[PDB]
């Protein structure tokens, strides 16, 4: 999706302000906020894919606006009403419709064993690798109204394949329901020119992406 | 002159009363349990952080040999020493040289190496880093008083994918037969993550 969330490459964006000895959160509300996310993913009520395309798909107004907290809010009110794990009433309302319906999945007993195991993208077996580290590749000019990985800023550049990471569940396909569809994911490198021409370039510098197989082409 | 888009300007007025309603409403349907939620807040207040990284960088500036498990297998790597699961799951660790310097960036919103680092601070998730550090690397990173030679490669990584990168940086001149404690010291989170150097003695 060519949306305000993609923003490599943009200008008139500002200075990178950074506040002295940040805290870990600097409201309470943000507490209650970053701790249900691991809550829902366990109950299994959204995959992470899903919920990035829910960010991804705010107003550009409200995604400018908000703190980073405010958009996993916007998710948790948003992307569980389209799920039907809620409807907009109760959404709207704050009281539930008929009480204490299910159960939660993430309990104090699992909690460590859950955040210290995760759950890795890697996949046993996919698509065969077409690409070998060394070979020039282009990024395939795509515009997907839907979930995408390929940073628009890369499409239709040459790189160079320089990681072969292995097979990998891919973004485009798992969050619209299309299933996993495994396939190798490469770390390709582009020049600074490449990217960005000539005059804003400098000669040394290079820029690393992840890019699923289907993402490419041979240069 | 307000903050705007830096992700430090104000949140709305009425935020705690919207989080706090959702928050009642998934208890109630019971989605969710506030002990389990209590016990997640507390390992990224207090657990979880940079000082993991800094003692997988000073173990591998003293050992050799784990800097060389670590370099090939950075989930193993870390793990070693305690630390592993969500959001690094598949961990590269990316060496600074003489010859180049490695740092990283989500453009797409917020992908960041949480076992070893923590939780990401607001300017790493927000449009400005986002944007600028894979177009003028130099430019932003002299904004943090870092200035790289002119004849030294930056490496600029892009967190698209489902690998997790930290960067393990050059260990400072003039630390000789230090311990693996007192090296930790020296080694911040900006290092780290490739905005920085680490403390220099
Ligand atoms: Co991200």
């Amino acid at each position: 999706m060519n949306g305000i969330h993609d923003t490599g490459g943009a200008h008139g964006y500002g200075p990178v302000y950074r506040e002295p000895n940040e805290p870990v959160f600097r409201y309470d509300w943000e507490k209650t906020v970053m701790s249900l996310l691991p809550a829902l993913l366990a109950n299994g009520n959204f995959n992470l894919d899903e919920f990035r395309h829910s960010i991804e798909r705010m107003g550009p107004a409200h995604y400018l606006e908000g703190t980073y907290y405010e958009h996993w809010l916007h998710v948790f009110e948003n992307l569980l009403v389209e799920k039907g794990v809620l409807t907009a009433t109760e959404v709207a309302t704050g009281k539930a419709a008929s009480g204490k319906t299910a159960t939660p999945v993430l309990t104090p007993a699992i909690v460590d064993g859950l955040l210290s195991t995760g759950a890795s993208a890697a996949r046993e077996e996919g698509a065969r690798a077409r690409f070998a580290v060394g070979d020039k590749v282009r990024v395939l000019n795509k515009n997907p109204v839907g979930h995408t990985r390929m940073p628009r800023y890369t499409r239709g550049k040459v790189g160079t394949v320089v990681i072969d990471h292995g097979v990998f569940v891919t973004p485009d396909t798992a969050a619209h329901g299309k299933g996993e569809h495994p396939q190798h994911v490469y770390t390709v490198s582009f020049t600074s020119v490449e990217l960005w021409g000539q005059d804003a370039s400098s000669p040394k510098d290079t820029i690393r992406v992840d890019l699923w197989d289907d993402y490419l082409e041979p240069a | 002159h307000d903050h705007h888009h830096d992700g430090y300007q104000a949140p709305p007025e009425d935020i705690a009363l919207r989080v706090k309603a959702l928050e009642s409403l998934l208890i109630e349907k019971g989605l969710v349990d506030p002990a389990a939620m209590d016990l997640v807040v507390q390992t990224y207040e207090h657990k979880v952080g940079p000082r993991n990284g800094a003692k997988v960088v000073a173990k591998a500036w003293v050992d050799p040999a784990y800097k060389a498990r670590l370099l090939a297998d950075g989930t193993a790597g870390i793990a070693e020493l305690g630390f592993s699961g969500v959001q690094g799951e598949d961990m590269v660790i990316l060496e600074n040289t003489p010859a180049v310097h490695n740092v990283f960036v989500c453009t797409l919103c917020s992908c960041y190496p949480w076992p070893t680092l923590g939780l990401p601070p607001a300017w790493y998730k927000a449009a400005p880093y986002r944007s600028r550090m894979v177009s003028d690397p130099r430019g932003v990173l002299a904004e943090f008083g870092l200035v790289i030679p002119a004849n030294k490669e930056i490496r600029v990584w892009d967190t698209t994918a489902q690998l997790r990168y930290m960067v393990l940086p050059e260990r400072p001149a003039g630390t000789e037969a230090y311990s693996e404690e007192q090296l930790a010291e020296l080694v911040t989170r900006d290092s780290m993550i490739g905005t920085g150097l680490p403390t220099q003695p």
